[PDB]
RNA sequence: GGAGAGGUA
């Protein structure tokens, strides 16, 4: 029996960690995703990938929402996805955003 | 923000643009003071400052300095995520090659300069040169050369002529090419001469040559010169803490690198001989090829343990890559784990939770709280006082706990059922109690299952959670319309006891009031559960409009029926709750009160029911003893008698009177005869066992042994397992698959001896080994599945078409192995079908066939129907409503949105885990007989013998419904015609199995026509009897004297003319084949139908994966190329050759053709396309060439379906048509038109398909396009989207290629939408994404 | 207490826009300064915004027409 | 943080 509702973030990628000797938290794994997608549900997935594990801003602000009383967030942009452009970056392949 | 992404090469002005600094030391960390070394990999002035707002040296140390450098260490003070996002370059001494774009395969660099790989790499790794541009002498353009060659060639031609060696001659030689003049000369020469391969190879050469200009890609930029480097954050160095570091082989990499080209850098500088430069170089080289990819060379690198190092291409690359590690699926907060417990009180809509995980979960939301109330007017005393759990926080969590949902989670989740929401309820435990009815659904025994929690925070989770996981919405699998609440074991045994009827007990023929007085009855104790009795109740009928009208009848029922009906809601007939109520009547039974009532009473039912169950179960207690596992008296018996009978046999062995072979087979039977009478005795012994006296004199019934009752109820077990409990056990099957020749001759209520029990460990270790690896490959197969159907969403409500597909009830030979009705119910017509009294409008065109219309067919006996499919539909990047149908999850119609394809693919991956790995016509029915495809003619006998293949025969009843189905073989004696009256077990027809004759169709005499003794034919008269016989030789069987010469027997008369076949003017001569044995003479009569001449003759998970792989059948039946009349040509060329030639059409098509076929078929005969000319599997790549779409499709699925519905699972049809129309979705051109389209591309479906359309609005003709159809794992990398495949397998292939074409993605699909964390536009997203799509 | 969400999507036959609208009522009702329409029985916000959906008073043409009305209102009220 | 070994559903 265990439980984690903010806790500790991996260093390289900002995501909790895992395993219960440390304070980590569950992993929300590739067929969950699927199984939400199966559903219409849309709104979920979207925050508990985006806000509830990654985005640092957005779990910041968040914070202070559910503090407030205000249940909202702001998406942003996962920062393990600014990791990978990097790391592509770093070989020859020249990859970016447009406008 | 942004909208699309794009990806192409790097020119190094490009790099140092991005770059910060330039790296030059392999130093980087002290050890002893950890600040970072002065421009070493790890550095302050190039990359930030380590501390936020801190100088290196610390001169200013404030925010105040913010913007301004230090001028002793030139670092910017500002944050340290600055530190996150600069990167260095290096500068490379030396040009070098990128891996990637050498050792591709196809390489690049390798058909652009077009080399073989093998030269180039032998001039990279500096040991051969080759000429630049060696003009004005004996060399060419890029002729190699080895090293005695060179000098030599330098010597005798020491004049300007070039030639080098290395990445530098190949960046000159690639720098020094003209891309378009190459291009046209190239398209010029690929105009013709000649396309054999150089037609293949020159389309690929010009395909990637138009692409380089198509891009702003110049080709020198492969040979790398300038180095990016990382953010030293993405690789940082964690200190193991016992002093030293860890390992970060990236670091390593990065010095040794650094290492060779300073020490190149200073041998340059010495100007040292070459052989020593040109070493360094290669060992530079080499590093820089680890760092880029280590392993892809012919030896990794390790530093210990012998474990290749990581490559940022293995950043990347396998499950630990960042997109399937952290970047599809991540780990996240507000997460709980624990075990699951029953605690069958509970409602079927929530769930238990201990009160510490939801303490601990909630806590954002309890500071909220408290501070409303003011009771902490801060975070840290609010923190205190829950870390303490003041008594108030308790009442605190419970009114937050009032309405918030949660969700559960069961690891393996297969299917979209495997997540559920559900309201909390707080419990004084520390496991998770769970409403029993849900575990079937979830799959979870209670032997230690532990489950996840996860809970929705914003407000739009919450509403979305409730209006679509709660566990009250979900109660029809979306598989099919089954039901899934199904009371699963336990209830269902009580219900099952509950309602039976001892023959005579307590308070028996009495009289009741109703129900209620049942129930009183019953609880005083002075009635049986079960006994006969006459009671007066009242059923609901609502046959009125939405009218319950009640009328009430005084029935004859058993009183536990009567107290069970207490609970049904209104309007339900009292039969329903009559009979013995098995598992499948519990189910039939809710799901007519579901398609009745609606939703909420059947819920509620559901509820009453399980309570009752459970209540009703408890009280009988049904235990199992040792007594009850009855072994058949007559057992001992049957055994010894089969033994005798064995005893004979093997002494009719021990004689050799017979063979061992038959010996076995016989064993086997004999002992497969006797384990099927002990069993059958044993049933019988069993069920009826119970004899008790009516009030009469004696009696018997069914019995009530606690072993049947749980077996026949459905509960636990088929009647294998009691077999095996009471009867023999059967046979064992050995290791090989042989079967042993002795079974187990002993039950489990006696003991096994030694030798038993080991060989039933040896099969049971099977079966585990196989469970093992028969789920590890299903994992993956539907991996693969979903990943090819991931992008499809209904998007349109009708496409309006009118095409669609004859559904009709699946025949086997045998009966109706499904019902048209059920093929067909739920999905709409293509065209209105007419009732039997034809020109009567039986239902409109475009009209839902929901169970109403199922049942107006049923009466009306309708054969076949043509409704909309969705292989068909005109929606493009979508599908219209109407082709797809009724939801399957819900009665209506589909939405507008949904995600179909996500959900057919879970559906069809499911159930994979279950499958397993590894004469004569006897009608047997009074009707009419109806024959097909008949080319028949009249035998001696005058009967009638066949001629066509497919021809096929109908039983149909006096109604005129088709009702049994059979292949007729080739000739075939038939004792009727066609449209007769035939009996039931009337043998009909007749065939010999095994030989092939040269039956004809009319009398005459016969004539060896074109057959001489010693070069064309033998005289092998046969000698046992002594009747004439002369055989045709083969090819090789005959000499070379007669191999020009065509033996043939033409039908003659007396006259000596030729007779004519029946009808056309063609002259009548059957080409006699190789080894042709006739047993006939010259000129002698043979009548109509007669034989002139003779000539002798898995199903498991992996046959679903090559199937929807499309993969190639081992023996491809051939089939008929086109029409027309078939001729031979040059022969045993390794092969025989065939030609087809049309009645008026041009016939260049030959074939050749393994001597092993046994073609059917003569040269005489003319052949329409798609008739088999082999025997054998069938590729469908040719059904579909050849036969269209709708041939293809429908033979996949009847594929399929049988596999799956062989282990019995119900799958509804749709869910595979959307895979195939996935499969099928790319397209070919056969000719451009007015199109702008180069003939031979591979253009996607759609595009054609529109650009054609509009351009038929203009007076512009379009293209001429032919589908094409691919394996999964092939068309989910052909996809416009180049980041959904890239999330998939073989990363490095994809992404190179995309690369150099420069690729542009929009993302518009699911899955990358996903990858970037945005609204997916499927389901509520949906709305949203096409409002922002049409806001643009 | 709430249990199905049958009658809503009655009310709104496409179960999915439901969502949307009775999230866009009840963060009016939550952090925008709103009352509800049905009395409440010490129950969160979303099953509020629920059950008005179900009782038909409030659907998205309705949320529609009072949202202009406030937005000409809130234009006429700053003269 | 990464490897390797073992174990549960
Ligand atoms: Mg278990
Ligand atoms: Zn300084
Ligand atoms: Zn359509």
């Amino acid at each position: 029996m265990h439980a984690r509702s903010t806790g500790s973030y991996s260093l390289v990628t900002q995501q909790p960690l895992g395993g219960k000797a440390q304070f980590g938290g569950q992993r929300f794994g590739e067929m969950e995703v699927w199984a939400l997608e199966a559903y219409g549900a849309a709104y979920t997935l979207q925050e508990m990938l985006t806000v509830k594990s990654d985005d640092v801003n957005g779990r910041t602000k968040m914070y202070k929402n559910i503090v407030d009383g205000n249940h909202q967030m702001e998406p942003g942009m996962p920062e393990s996805f600014n990791v990978l452009l990097k790391e592509i970056r770093s070989l020859g392949i020249n990859i970016e955003l447009e406008d | 923000e942004f909208d699309a992404i794009k990806i192409a090469l790097a020119s190094p002005d490009m790099i140092r643009s991005w770059s910060f600094g330039e790296v030059k030391k392999p130093e980087t960390i002290n050890y002893r003071t950890f600040k970072p070394e002065r421009d070493g990999l790890f550095c302050a002035r190039i990359f930030g400052p380590v501390k936020d707002y801190e100088c290196l040296c610390g001169k200013y140390k404030r925010l105040k300095h913010r913007g301004v450098i230090c001028e002793k260490c030139g670092v910017e003070v500002t944050q340290t995520k600055v530190r996150r996002e600069r990167m260095g370059h290096i500068e490379l001494a030396s040009p070098t090659a990128h891996i990637w774009f050498l050792k591709s395969l196809p390489s690049r660099i390798g058909l652009l300069l077009d080399m073989p790989l093998r030269d180039i790499e032998r001039v990279l790794y500096f040991e051969s040169y080759v000429v630049i541009e060696g003009g004005m002498t004996n060399l060419e353009r890029q002729q190699i050369l080895t090293e005695e060659q060179y000098l030599d060639a330098l010597e005798e031609f020491g004049d300007e002529f070039d030639a080098k060696m290395g990445a530098e001659a190949i960046q000159a030689l690639l720098k020094s090419m003209d891309l378009e003049q190459e291009c046209e000369q190239l398209r010029e020469e690929l105009n013709e001469t000649n396309s054999e391969t150089k037609r293949k190879k020159l389309t690929k050469r010009i395909k990637l040559l138009e692409a380089f200009v198509q891009s702003g890609n110049k080709p020198e930029w492969m040979i790398l010169t300038v180095l990016p480097v990382l953010p030293p954050d993405l690789r940082p160095l964690v200190p193991l803490d016992g002093g030293r570091f860890a390992t970060s082989d990236l670091n390593d990499l990065y010095r040794r690198v650094i290492n060779r080209n300073n020490r190149l850098k200073r041998l340059l500088d010495l100007a040292a001989p070459d052989i020593i430069v040109r070493n360094e170089k290669r060992m530079l080289q080499e590093a820089v090829d680890a760092l880029l990819d280590n392993g892809r060379r012919g030896r990794a690198i390790t530093g210990s343990n012998k474990r290749p190092l990581k490559s940022l291409a293995d950043m990347i690359k396998g499950k630990q890559g960042r997109f399937r590690q952290n970047l599809l699926g991540k780990r996240v907060d507000y997460s709980g784990r624990s075990v699951i417990t029953v605690g069958p009180y509970l409602r079927l809509h929530q769930c238990g939770l201990p009160k510490k995980m939801a303490l601990e979960l909630f806590k954002p939301f309890i500071y909220g709280k408290l501070e409303l109330r003011g009771l902490a007017t801060t975070i840290k005393a609010a923190k205190k006082m829950v870390e303490r759990e003041e008594a108030v926080v308790w009442d605190i969590l419970d009114e937050v706990i009032r309405e918030h949902p949660v969700l559960l989670n069961r690891a393996p989740t297969l299917h979209r059922l495997g997540i559920q929401a559900f309201e909390p309820v707080l419990i004084e435990g520390k496991a998770i109690q769970l409403h029993p009815l849900v575990c079937a659904a979830y799959n979870a025994d209670f032997d230690g299952d532990q489950m996840a929690v996860h809970v929705p925070l914003t407000l739009e989770a919450q509403l979305e959670a409730r209006a679509l996981m709660m566990s009250t919405n979900n109660i029809l699998s979306p598989a099919n319309g089954e039901p899934i609440i199904v009371p699963s074991q336990d209830v269902v045994l009580g219900l099952y006891y509950m309602t039976r009827d001892c023959v005579n007990a307590k308070g028996e023929g009495m009289v009741l009031t109703g129900p209620k007085e049942a129930e009183r009855l019953y609880r005083s104790g002075l009635a049986s559960l079960h006994a006969r009795v006459k009671v007066r109740i009242t059923e609901y009928e609502k046959d009125a409009n939405g009218e319950l009208v009640a009328k009430t009848s005084l029935k004859d029922t058993t009183v536990g029926r009567a107290i069970l009906w207490m609970i049904v809601p209104k309007g339900l007939p009292y039969s329903i709750v009559n009979q013995a109520l098995g598992k499948k009547a519990i189910s039939k039974m809710l799901n007519t009160c579901y398609r009745i009532l609606g939703l909420k009473p059947t819920v509620i039912f559901a509820d009453q029911i399980m309570y009752t169950g459970f209540a009703y179960a408890a009280r009988s207690g049904a235990s199992v003893g040792i007594d009850d596992m009855v072994i058949p008296e007559k057992k001992h018996e049957i055994i010894s008698e089969a033994e005798a009978e064995v005893a004979e046999i093997q002494e009719q062995f021990q004689s050799g009177l017979v063979t061992a072979g038959e010996r076995y087979n016989k064993v086997i039977d004999i002992w497969a005869a006797a384990n099927d009478r002990v069993s059958k005795a044993m049933m019988d012994n069993l069920q009826t066992e119970t004899v008790i006296n009516r009030d009469g004199q004696e009696e018997k019934q069914v019995s009530f042994n606690s072993i049947y009752m749980m077996a026949d109820s459905g509960a636990r077990g088929s009647a294998a397992q009691i077999r095996q409990l009471a009867g023999m056990r059967g046979l064992m099957a050995k290791p090989d698959g042989s079967i042993i020749e002795t079974p187990i001759t002993a039950n489990f209520r006696e003991g096994l001896n030694v030798l038993q029990y080991f060989i039933s460990t040896h099969g049971a270790r099977k079966g585990l080994a196989d469970t093992a690896l028969k789920t590890a490959n299903s994992g993956y197969l539907t991996r693969r599945l979903v990943d090819v159907a991931q992008d499809l969403v209904v998007t349109e409500d009708d496409c309006g078409t009118h095409e669609g597909i004859m559904m009709t009830p699946v025949i086997e030979g045998g009966d109706v192995k499904e019902p048209l009705r059920d093929r067909v119910l739920g999905r709409v017509t293509a065209e209105d079908v007419l009732k039997p009294g034809t020109a009567d409008i039986l239902v409109p065109r475009n009209t839902l066939l929901h169970e109403q219309w199922c049942d107006l067919l049923e009466e009306n006996s309708v054969d076949a129907v043509k409704v909309r499919s969705v292989v068909s539909c005109d929606t493009d990047f979508g599908v219209c409503a109407h082709c797809y149908g009724r939801d399957l999850a819900r009665g209506h119609i589909i939405n507008k949105g949904e995600a179909i394809g996500v959900i057919a693919a879970q559906s069809i991956g499911e159930p994979g885990t279950q499958l397993t790995m590894r004469s004569s016509i006897q009608v047997k029915n009074k009707g009419s007989i109806k024959l097909s495809n008949v080319k028949s003619v009249v035998n001696s006998s005058g009967k009638l013998v066949i001629t066509s293949r497919n021809t096929e025969l109908k039983l149909i009843d006096e109604f005129g419904r088709t009702k049994e189905s059979y292949k007729v073989p080739y000739g075939a004696v038939l004792a009727k015609g066609d449209g007769e009256q035939v009996a039931g077990g009337e043998t009909v027809a007749n065939w010999d199995p095994h030989t092939m004759p040269v039956i004809t169709e009319v009398s005459g005499f016969v004539r060896f026509t074109d057959m001489i003794d010693g070069q064309t034919i033998t005289r092998q008269t046969d000698e046992l009897t002594g009747l004439s016989s002369l055989v045709v030789l083969d090819s090789a069987e005959r000499t070379a004297g007669g191999k020009d010469l065509r033996p043939a027997l033409k039908i003659v008369d007396a006259q000596g003319n030729d007779v004519l076949i029946p009808g056309t003017d063609m002259p009548a001569q059957y080409f006699l084949p190789g080894k042709a044995i006739v047993q006939l003479e010259d000129g002698v009569q043979i009548s109509s139908g007669d034989t002139l001449a003779r000539i002798p003759q898995t199903g498991g998970l992996p046959r679903v994966a090559d199937l929807f792989e499309a993969r190639r059948p081992k023996e491809p039946a051939i089939l008929a190329e086109i029409s027309g009349i078939v001729s031979f040509g040059k022969e045993t060329k390794g092969k025989r050759r065939l030609v087809i030639t049309p009645v008026d059409g041009s016939d260049p098509y030959e074939e050749m053709i393994p001597k092993w076929r046994q073609l059917n078929v003569f040269e005489g005969e003319r052949v329409e396309r798609g008739d088999v000319i082999s025997d054998g599997p069938e590729a469908p790549h040719d059904i579909l060439r050849l036969r269209g779409v709708h041939a293809v499709t429908r033979y996949i699925v009847n594929e399929v379906q049988d596999v799956y519905r062989l282990q019995g699972v119900k799958i509804n049809d749709k869910h595979i048509e959307v895979i195939v129309r996935q499969m099928l979705r790319k397209a070919t051109i056969v000719n451009a038109g007015s199109s702008d389209f180069l003939e031979g591309e591979q253009v996607e479906y759609s595009r054609v398909k529109i650009a054609n359309r509009e351009l038929e609005a203009n007076g512009k003709v379009g293209a001429t396009y032919s589908r094409d159809l691919l394996g999964i794992t092939k068309a989910s990398l052909a996809t416009e989207s180049f980041i959904s495949a890239a999330s998939f397998q073989e990363t490095t292939r994809v992404l190179t290629e995309a690369a150099v074409a420069g690729k542009r993605d929009e993302l518009r699909g699911l899955k990358e939408n996903v990858i970037v964390g945005r609204l997916i536009p499927a389901g509520t997203g949906y709305a949203y994404h096409q409002d922002r799509m049409r806001r643009r | 207490a709430r249990v199905t969400v049958q009658d809503a999507v009655e009310k709104i036959g496409n179960r999915f826009d439901l969502v949307l609208v009775a999230a866009r009522r009840a963060r009016q009702m939550q952090v925008g300064g709103k009352d509800p329409l049905v009395p409440e029985e010490n129950d969160k916000t979303t099953v509020i915004a629920l059950r008005e959906i179900e009782e038909g008073l409030i659907n998205n043409q309705i949320l529609d027409v009072r949202e202009r009305q406030e937005q000409q209102e809130q234009e006429a009220a700053e003269l």
